[PDB]
């Protein structure tokens, strides 16, 4: 009745409308059009934009294009065909809009982890600098340096600039860094398939080894190019201190921001399972070791190509051995007593040891991290009953109600009630087995088996539809009070005008804190 | 019959806090004979073991025994309280499909 229950919007926009929602708050109108269409239809051409919508031909497209490129909201690729001419295809780029969904959250960790300089002018300084970085989308050093006032200390803001290069965070602008992982692999696959001067028709399987191995070493140099390079940043001419290259520009990065929050999730698991002191000693280790830790960067070869059935491991364990290599080899050598209490107690998480050197595995750590958080979700959502039965399916696997009723807890009827509450949304599935009848009819045997990626994805439905109505009715709160807000802006009177002024601001503060909260929940669920 | 399933809701209450523990079948061999109402056989060795096994209670460590960590906070992620707000919007975070 009256549809105000928001059943209208409920069914039809999974993923999708997420994107053009955020860019609408960002810009709106034309900007939401192109991206929203860039999502729905996927790969898109310049001329193709005009055809569909028909609105504002060639005036809007060229304007939106450069607008999307500065903030790099579009993945760009150009190539040609055997026939001739040229073509330029655009993709929805990475999860940039997620960075626009981040903003201050990134700047938060930027401010907090910038310690080693105690409570300094830095707070007002780089907050002005970083806000100028992300907003413009790209920053050249000299043109930015020109914005700084004269007859003052010029290297005060450059006191932390070369310190902005730091370890992680801001890196240089490089070339093709924005590029489809599938396409760059195919472009790098050239000079490989192309390589043989009619050599010899022996051992066709050697074409495999040739192309692959040569592509892997050529892939490593490309991905480690933005990762660590000291050339540009560490330049140190005389008559001064170390000063970043005035020519080469910079950009923010996924490295330590996605890492810092991942460490938080580990701390939350830590702090839960130990004291506050143990979490700190485990923390000071993570702060030094976070540089060479792939972690969030883990698959890196996954998107853009096949894995295998057979050779899947020969791919996977090839990564696992380099996930064996770098954690074992490079990381820190041997308060060690408080490490031993972090040692003797291992399960669930980490503290793997080699003779002479100890370090945390980045391979086997994730499964127990996914377990905990997920089990805490069901614990949070439903009562204590729904909790216990989840693992009851996870101890052994795929069994009937016979040994379940026995081994679980107490009562049949309530179990059946929470069984259908558990089986309500996916995640245990159901079994297809007959009893003697070969799919003929009821009374057949039943079992319950754990679900892979299905019991995950329902937390990926929690991604958008949480923030959706959250941000939307916050935006609807704007246009409703829009006549008031414009009056407030011009004023920057009456008893009742100040009332609704505090109203919206209240709702605004609480809705943004609610954005970041469940944001922190989603971030851990995006992997495995 | 009905006498069953109601006997496991009592004797397991506070014995937890008084438990490092050792041998894990001794924990029952302890629990089996106690309270003078006792308990019968190894049928209960695998009972309180594999029933309460999940969601804190006692942790599972090698050489067959039980540890304790995060239940001490619950008996006292955690601490959630003060919900809900009375009216007008927010959350739900359930069903709705999507």
């Amino acid at each position: 009745v009256m549809t105000i229950s928001s059943l209208e919007q409920r069914t039809l926009n999974p993923d999708l409308f997420l994107y053009k929602e955020l860019v609408k708050a960002h810009l709106g109108e034309r900007a939401a059009s192109v991206i929203g269409m860039l999502v729905a239809l996927g790969r898109l051409s310049v001329r193709e934009l005009v055809e569909k919508i028909d609105g504002m031909d060639v005036d809007s497209v060229k304007t939106t294009l450069v607008s999307l490129t500065q903030l790099r909201c579009v993945k760009y690729l150009q190539e040609t065909a055997i026939s001739g001419k040229k073509t330029t295809y655009y993709y929805y780029n990475e999860e940039g809009i997620h960075i626009l969904l981040y903003s201050g959250l990134i700047i938060d960790e930027i401010i907090t982890q910038m310690r080693v300089n105690d409570e300094e002018e830095h707070k007002q300084l780089v907050a002005e600098i970083v806000q100028n970085v992300i907003s413009l989308g790209s920053l050249t050093v000299e043109d930015y340096l020109s914005s700084v006032t004269s007859d003052s200390m010029k290297y005060t803001i450059s006191s932390l600039f070369v310190q902005l290069c730091e370890m992680g965070y801001l890196i240089q602008i490089s070339k093709l860094h924005y590029t489809p992982i599938e396409d760059l692999w195919q472009f790098l696959y050239e000079k490989h398939y192309k390589n043989i001067p009619r050599n010899s028709p022996l051992s066709d399987l050697k074409k495999r080894s040739q192309a692959k191995m040569n592509a892997k070493t050529d892939f490593a140099k490309i991905i480690n190019k933005p990762n660590e390079l000291s050339q540009i940043l560490t330049v140190d001419p005389k008559t001064s201190l170390r000063i970043v290259k005035p020519t080469v520009s910079l950009t923010i990065n996924l490295d330590r921001f996605m890492k810092g929050r991942r460490s938080k999730q580990l701390i939350n698991l830590a702090k839960t399972r130990v004291g506050s002191v143990t979490a700190q000693v485990y923390k000071i280790a993570l702060r030094l070791t976070e540089q060479k830790s792939p972690k969030i960067r883990d698959p890196l070869t996954q998107t853009g190509l096949l894995q295998d059935l057979e050779e899947a491991k020969s791919f996977q364990d090839e990564a696992e051995l380099v996930e064996e290599k770098t954690p074992g080899l490079t990381f820190n050598a041997i308060i060690n007593s408080h490490l031993k209490i972090l040692a003797s107690s291992n399960f669930p998480f980490l503290n793997e040891t080699k003779p002479g050197v100890y370090y945390v595995p980045y391979s086997k750590l994730m499964p127990v991290l996914k377990s905990s958080v997920y089990e805490y979700v069901i614990a949070s959502t439903l009562g204590p009953s729904a909790m216990r039965l989840s693992r009851c399916i996870r101890d052994n696997k795929l069994v009937s109600e016979k040994i379940i009723n026995s081994t679980a807890l107490m009562k049949e009827k309530d179990i059946r009630s929470t069984l259908a509450s558990l089986i309500r949304y996916n995640s245990v599935e159901i079994q297809e087995v007959p009893r003697t009848a070969d799919r003929s009819a009821s009374r057949a045997v039943f079992l319950f088996r754990c679900k892979e990626t299905h019991s995950y994805n329902f937390m990926r439905q929690n991604l958008e539809w949480n923030m959706a109505n959250l941000l939307f009715k916050k935006e609807k709160l704007k246009q409703e009070n829009s006549t008031l807000l414009k009056k407030a802006n011009r004023d920057d009177l009456l008893p009742s005008e100040l009332n609704q002024l505090k109203m919206v601001n209240e709702r605004e503060l609480n809705v943004f804190a609610r954005l970041s909260r469940l944001l922190s929940l989603w971030e851990v669920f995006q992997m495995a | 019959d009905i006498e069953f399933i109601n006997s496991l809701l009592t004797i397991v209450w506070r014995f937890i806090s008084e438990n490092y523990s050792t041998t894990q079948e001794i924990l029952e061999f302890i629990t089996a004979a106690q309270v003078a109402n006792v308990e019968l056989t190894p049928s209960n060795i695998r009972s309180l073991c594999e029933v309460l096994v999940y969601d804190d209670k006692l942790e599972k460590v090698t050489h067959d025994c039980y540890r304790v960590t995060l239940e001490s906070i619950l008996q006292m992620f955690n601490y959630f309280k003060m919900f809900p707000a009375s009216k007008h919007d927010k959350e739900v975070v359930y069903f709705d499909e999507w």
